[PDB]
């Protein structure tokens, strides 16, 4: 629900 | 390094930015600033934090997008297979 949520998935 | 990368200039820029120090990152390291440019300037959309609204700014001139989706990062990845140098 967060900018910062989202994008942490980008990476392991 | 095999686990590095040397960002185009207007890509370190924007990592720069961010407050990345050098010319070369682990990709983590890339991803981590690239974020924190989003965040700080504040592109996301405050509704839907997925979406990205980056018209105008360096960072659509590097996507060739006015926004993007971090649900769906294939233009992202994209953008950076372009601009991340690799061995
Ligand atoms: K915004």
């Amino acid at each position: 629900l967060t900018f910062e949520h989202y994008w942490a998935q980008l990476t392991s | 390094q095999i686990n590095q990368v040397r960002p185009k200039l207007p890509l370190l820029k924007i990592l720069h930015a961010a407050g990345a120090q050098g010319e070369m990152f682990t990709v983590k390291e890339v991803m981590h600033y690239l974020g924190q440019y989003i965040m700080v300037k504040q592109l996301y959309d405050q509704q839907e934090q997925h979406m990205v609204y980056c018209g105008g700014d360096l960072l659509g001139e590097l996507l060739g997008r006015q926004s993007f989706s971090v649900k769906d990062p294939s233009p992202l990845y994209d953008m950076l297979r372009k601009n991340l140098v690799t061995l």
